[PDB]
């Protein structure tokens, strides 16, 4: 009966922790795809004004 | 001239905003100390759930064996 | 001057990027307290029915 | 032993769902942090090259 008892532990502990971790799992996950949201945008603006420090290379010249 | 002036504008600017950098990096290692805190808090916390372990451990062979008897 | 901008740059990609990661981490281990928290008291309330049990069987 | 066999199920179902999402979780944790960092590189590159911006701005000012 010790048998019973003493190894009705982990299971009920494991599953906790894949109760626990992977809820952090699909939690952590969208965490990098919502930077992705950040991340384009600014894409954006490095590829907007990247190319238009040339274009105020450009401008230089105008000098 | 125009290194004067750049300058000038560079280096003010430069002093101001990087002291900013610095106190918003203060309040980011306050931050620091919390998550510190934080983390030593779930260290013995995990220690204590452990030792909650064992020691049902032996209240479950304590019920068991006067049910024995 | 421009070092200082390397360093300023430096000090701004040096405390952004542990800005960007400090809390992070921090928001982690923000998080994480109230699971053991509650697994501190969650195991020691269930601890409670291992102590009720035994109680009347040692009376018994 | 019915519960002793009952109860193994659980302990291979767990373990090895839980050596499952781990390695895929600091795994997940490791790359979009190596990702995030590349993004400060650039994101602020954006920044000095406005400052740089004013630079020729100034310039296009002054002279």
């Amino acid at each position: 009966d010790l048998k019973v008892s003493s190894l009705d532990a982990s299971l009920r502990d494991a599953t906790a922790r894949i109760e626990h971790l992977v809820q952090d799992v699909e939690g952590l996950r969208v965490q990098a795809q919502d930077i992705d949201a950040r991340r384009g945008d600014a894409e954006a603006a490095l590829a907007r004004a990247n190319q238009d420090n040339a274009l105020l290379g450009e401008e230089a010249a105008t000098l | 001239e125009t290194a004067t002036g750049r300058a000038d504008k560079l280096e003010e600017m430069n002093g101001q905003i990087s002291a900013r950098l610095a106190d918003s990096s203060a309040q980011q290692k306050a931050v620091e100390r919390r998550a510190g805190d934080l983390n030593v808090a779930l260290e013995r916390a995990l220690d204590r759930i452990r030792a909650l372990e064992e020691e049902a451990d032996g209240l479950r062979q304590r019920h068991a064996g006067v049910d024995t008897a």
